[PDB]
RNA sequence: GUUCACCCACUGACAGGGAACGUGAGCUGGGUUUAGACCGUCGUGAGACAGGUUGGUUUUACCCUACUUGGCUGGAGAUUG
RNA sequence: GAACACAAGCGUAAAUGCUUGCUUGAUUAACGAUUUCCAGUACGAAUCGAGACUGCGAAAGCAAGGCCAGCGAUCCUUUGCGAAGAACAGGAAAUAUGAACAAAUCAUACCAGAGGUGUCAGAAUAAUUACCACAGGGAUAACUGGCUUGUGGCGGCCAAGC
RNA sequence: ACGCGCAUGAAUGGAUUAAUGAGAUUCCCUCUGUCCCGAGUUACUAUCUAGCGAAACGACAGUCAAGGGAACGGACUUGAA
RNA sequence: AAAUGGAUGACGCUUAAGCCCCAUGUGCGUGAUUGCCCAUUAUUCCUUUGGUGAGGGCGGCUAUAUGUGAGAAAGUGUAGCCCUCCCGAUGUAGACGUGGCGUGGGGGUGAGGACGAAGCCGAUGGCGCGAGCCUCGGAUGGACCCGCCUCUAG
RNA sequence: AGUUAUAACAAGGCUGGGUAAUUGAGGCACCAAGUGGGCCUUCUUCGGUAAGCGGAGCAGGCGAUGC
RNA sequence: AUCGAACCACCUAGUAGCUGGUUCACGUCGAAGUUUCCCUCAGGAUAGCUGGUGCUUGUUAAGAAGUAUUGUGCGGU
RNA sequence: GGGGUGCCCCCACCCGUCUUGAAACACGGACCAAGGAGUCAAACAGACGCGCAAGGGAGGAGUAUUGUGACAACUUUUCUCGUACUGAAAGGGAGGUGUGAUACACCCGUGGCGUGCGCAAUUUGUGUUUUUGCCCAACACCG
């Protein structure tokens, strides 16, 4: 016995039931695993000094406050 | 008739009583709903409203991680100021890693045995939570902790395992007949 | 209990949450782990993927006795000494003996910060376990 | 169901033009891309090479990876109940620069602009006001309209 | 076996249809369509054929209504005011 | 308005066509990323890259097949890589195991291909039943009824002709 | 009788045969209620009484016409008894 | 032009009760802006139930014998601690909740019975939205049985 | 330690100054049921002489619902 | 009184994607007949629709909208 | 006020089921009593309750007892799960900051960045510190 085939009638509607979402901020997953090699190398060791020079300024700030204190 | 079409998707799962049968839980309970709705105090609000929460809700927080965010907090305090009272709604539990801690004054629902050997013998106080409604009403000069929960075994098996990028743990139950080759393995990463 | 199951609650449904059109039947599906491979292919590649397949080399008789080496870290050595050892010894003074196959322990792991020199006999150590230890003021000594 | 490949509903869509044939010119070859910017997608046809999937002809997306000769696009898209980031890798030729902020630049450019010159409007038709015609037609709908409307 | 058709006669005339292709607890059982058996063609075979041929159980009404006859007896606020 | 192996579409003129010269980018490619089908799984196909060694060019540059259709899991079988030396010790550098230990064969593992499943997400497969059986199906035929009226039947309108 | 026989034919036996057959078919004589076209009579029933005394079946029930309806209603709508 | 007698629903209707349009109370070329009928709809009032609910009271000194009087629990859920206010309420398959109902037996606690237990009967009424509970009568019976908290199930 | 023959570009940071209507709760998980025969109508449509016929696109319904 | 394989007891409560049945009340919510794969088409697994449990937060909008405006792209009915 | 019987005007297709669709010319339906269908075990997962917590818990056995006695009490574990993972295997095995190119020296401690309940300190509502839990993206260390 025969039967339907194919129908595209109420997928619209239970689609908006729960609606379509959002997509996902420009913030959140970036990263740029598979890209341009030689620029992603060059930006880790930017990073590196950053990471150091981050570390050093809370050093001094944690010492001049103890200092006045 | 009204149009209602999203009236019923915005309704939040709230949930006013506790589950639990221990009576002295329930004599705090009764104590911060007193305080929650007479003082204005969003410390006090928030205490009686974890006080409601399941067990697996208020996770165990650890001797370690207490003294190394009180520490990283005292360092910036002024020349006259007093060190905060910690407050957790929860279970404290000794670390053997640490061993060298300062005096401390936390307030917690448990201690395990362990745990209040090492906070007394290092000159600190174990307080219980009508203690501090008693001497720090409203919550002035606390710290407020949670305890991990990311951690769990349970949380390690949510998701798929043969998808890719998951990094799910399956549900085995022969270790050894669920072990698969290094190739023919789901791609590590995707974005 | 009997009183808290579904079925006191379904006394009168007529179909006990198994629906009219289909109904409750016995095995519509198979039985067990059947069809893994045909009509049940998704759901074990989805959550089993290594299900189906050989790998590795084959060891007869194992005797699972003679691997016996259990592992202990560098930062969980004061719970295997009293309570009052930890803070009475340093550096140049008498050290703690901590002998590990007694307290059922084999090999020496040196993860995280050591709290107190000490003198442990072990039967293996690691590379990084050699080098804290000795910096911190102890000694390993080996065992059998 | 039959005959779903790469390219199924694409007469029309790849097509050129008319008297507008030919190969991207110099102007195209000397555009410069940086990561963040937004771009438009729409084919060539007369590069083979590097071209997107026709789902992503007209699309507008935002760059996010720069090669020698290519560029990689993020670009949204509805499946089922929810949309999903898509990322293509495309040639520079089939990838071109978007107007679709200069408004918004423009409108914060006058913003400081007001600004700056402070530190150192219009007329609305709604409101009403007096008409002097001067003269004044009749539209009366005349019978020879009526007999216009024959073939 | 037929419905259909075709011949022989009479007649004023020998029109066409429907009623669950009216009518099987009204009949009959020639046909169709089990099991026996023969022929032709087909099949290596068991067997097949809307091809031919011969033989092959037709069950129950005393119930309700309808219809046909047969009798008894109420009733005008159509049983009451 | 020609040609570009083949079906069709798109595309192309000092070329993507034709002739000619030289060549082997149809190799290897550290598990890089992505698109199409899509469950956002695999397979097939395709796009953008990093490294080695190269080809053609004076160069910029183009090329890891012929643009998009032309193909294949588990288990099993079979082939290739783990050349020779150097290390007082398994290390940034020497493939591993056969479990009491040694010498030489043999077998087995780890990585990359090949032998195929066209019912192409992949059982190893000939008939007959009128002597027939069971569980069901009005999801499905043969007879009544229902919609339709091609065909069948019965009639109008115009008027070239008889 | 005839034979270009869809597709007859020789122990997958061909042709022919007296006698025999609860075997299949056609015609003739005799005979008749098979029929034209039905009528009368008998015995046992049915029918009434005395004695005795079941079953099948049983949703609920039981007057029609048209309509619509799961496209043929006892129940529904309108009408008529 | 068709097959049982029969359908603008029927009767009937022709200064329509037919077809196409136009109006409206008391007063239709002098009251400009509602002729009238019918809903599980709308507005409004009362009651119930559930909330992603919103507010308020709860430290009991004003004075009082009988021959103006009763309550007030810091609380999910009950005979709801009490008083105001706002918003929703239908539903097959299906999910969940209930100091929700009922039955046999165990551990506790408190009662009942020869001045009549269980069982049985009913124009016996009362209470609850309901599952049900309780009183009454027997011109029934003649020896056991129940309320509440928990545990358990043929 | 990226580009350019080098001022200049890329990329990651640190320290000071100024900054499109009208409706309204945003985001993230875990566990599991039924279902996987549909049918009708508006408009757009393919096959068929046509069908209360077969097959699709958009939307609303019945199924599950009375009044 | 049993035969296209007798009768008796046992394995045996044989298996059935198929047919039939499945016992109290009120309350809060409430669908699907569609996608991919399967010797698959009267059945499953998988996603979608639904319920329960929540977590993190907020008090005008955070990563809000089956709707408009302005600007700027796409298309060959 | 409740209960019983009759009457009047109005309203009102037969229950259960499969099905897109049942009042059906679809199936099961004479009446009553008593029976009659999601149970027990074992492995795993999630939610909720309880004890303890870098540890948790035994089992089998044994010690002491007509007594509510097949109950109840008692016994760095002797076993198991976990605190460490990784490779086919031989094997190996995870702290921070600073300074140099089994390196060296210290140990009151979040590797750094972003968004982050509450608390602390300022201005008259704003800006700031520490940020818990969670999430995103870059290091580093182990195989
Ligand atoms: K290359
Ligand atoms: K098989
Ligand atoms: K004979
Ligand atoms: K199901
Ligand atoms: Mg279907
Ligand atoms: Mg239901
Ligand atoms: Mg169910
Ligand atoms: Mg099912
Ligand atoms: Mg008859
Ligand atoms: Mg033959
Ligand atoms: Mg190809
Ligand atoms: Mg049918
Ligand atoms: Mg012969
Ligand atoms: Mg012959
Ligand atoms: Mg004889
Ligand atoms: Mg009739
Ligand atoms: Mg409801
Ligand atoms: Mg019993
Ligand atoms: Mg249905
Ligand atoms: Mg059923
Ligand atoms: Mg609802
Ligand atoms: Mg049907
Ligand atoms: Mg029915
Ligand atoms: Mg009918
Ligand atoms: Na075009
Ligand atoms: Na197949
Ligand atoms: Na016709
Ligand atoms: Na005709
Ligand atoms: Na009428
Ligand atoms: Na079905
Ligand atoms: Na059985
Ligand atoms: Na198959
Ligand atoms: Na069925
Ligand atoms: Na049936």
């Amino acid at each position: 016995a025969k039967s339907k085939n194919h129908t595209n009638h109420n997928q619209s509607r239970k689609n908006h039931r729960n609606g379509i979402k959002p997509p996902l901020p420009l913030y959140m997953y970036n990263s740029k695993r598979g890209g341009w090699l030689p620029a992603l190398v060059n930006t880790r060791r930017v990073r590196k000094n950053n990471q150091k020079a981050a570390l050093k300024a809370r050093r001094e700030r944690l010492a001049a406050h103890q200092a006045a204190q | 008739g009204v149009d209602l079409t999203g009236v019923q998707k915005k309704k939040r799962v709230v949930r006013h009583h506790t589950y639990s049968t221990n009576p002295y839980i329930k004599l705090l309970i009764k104590l911060y709903k007193f305080l929650g709705k007479r003082t204005n105090s969003p410390f006090n609000k928030l205490i009686h409203k974890r006080l409601l929460k399941s067990r697996n809700n208020r996770a165990p927080i650890s001797l370690s991680r207490i003294a190394v965010c009180m520490r990283r907090r005292t360092v910036w305090l002024k020349k006259g100021k007093k060190s905060p009272i910690a407050v957790i709604v929860g279970d404290v539990l000794d670390d053997v890693r640490m061993t060298r801690i300062p005096a401390l004054r936390i307030c917690a629902l448990r201690f395990s045995k362990s745990a209040r050997e090492r906070i007394t013998g290092a000159g600190g106080e174990c307080l219980t939570f009508d203690q501090l409604a008693m001497m720090a009403p409203t919550g002035k000069n606390t710290m407020l902790l949670r305890g991990r929960k990311s951690g769990r075994e349970s949380v390690k098996h949510f998701g798929a395992a043969g998808v890719p990028g998951s990094h799910a743990k399956p549900h085995v139950s022969s270790r050894g007949k669920e072990r698969q080759r290094s190739s023919k393995r789901r791609h590590a990463f995707r974005h | 209990p009997t009183r808290f199951k579904k079925t006191r609650h379904q006394r009168g449904s007529t179909f006990c949450g198994y629906g009219r059109v289909g109904k409750h039947r016995k095995h519509p599906s198979g039985r067990g782990n059947a069809g893994g491979e045909h009509h049940h292919r998704i759901n074990f590649r989805k959550y089993h993927p290594g299900y189906f397949g050989k790998c590795g080399m084959n060891h007869y008789h194992k005797k699972k006795n003679t691997t016996w080496k259990p592992t202990i870290n560098l930062d969980n050595l004061t719970k295997l000494m009293a309570k009052d050892e930890a803070m009475k010894a340093k550096k140049g003074e008498a050290l703690p003996v901590i002998d590990l196959l007694a307290n059922g322990y084999s090999k020496l792991l040196g993860n995280g910060h050591l709290q107190a020199p000490c003198i442990v006999k072990a039967r293996w150590v690691s590379k990084l376990a050699d080098k804290k230890i000795r910096k911190a003021g102890g000694a390993v000594v080996l065992q059998a | 169901v039959h005959s779903h490949g790469y390219k199924c509903g694409t007469r029309h869509l790849f097509a050129k033009k008319f008297r507008k044939h030919g190969v991207p010119s110099v102007s195209t070859i000397l555009t410069n891309f940086k990561v963040g910017d937004y771009v438009d997608v729409v084919a060539d046809a007369a590069v083979r090479a590097g071209m997107p999937h026709k789902y992503y002809h007209g699309r507008t997306g935002i760059v996010w990876n720069v090669t020698p000769r290519g560029v990689g696009v993020i670009i949204n898209k509805p499946v089922r109940n929810r949309t999903v980031r898509k990322r293509i890798c495309v040639r520079f030729e089939h990838v071109r620069k978007s107007r679709c902020q200069e408004a918004f630049k423009q409108k914060l450019k006058d913003l400081e602009a007001f600004r700056a010159a402070k530190k150192a409007k219009k007329v609305s038709t709604r409101n009403g006001g007096f008409v002097c015609p001067k003269k004044v037609e009749v539209l009366a709908r005349r019978t020879a309209d009526y007999e216009a409307m024959i073939p």
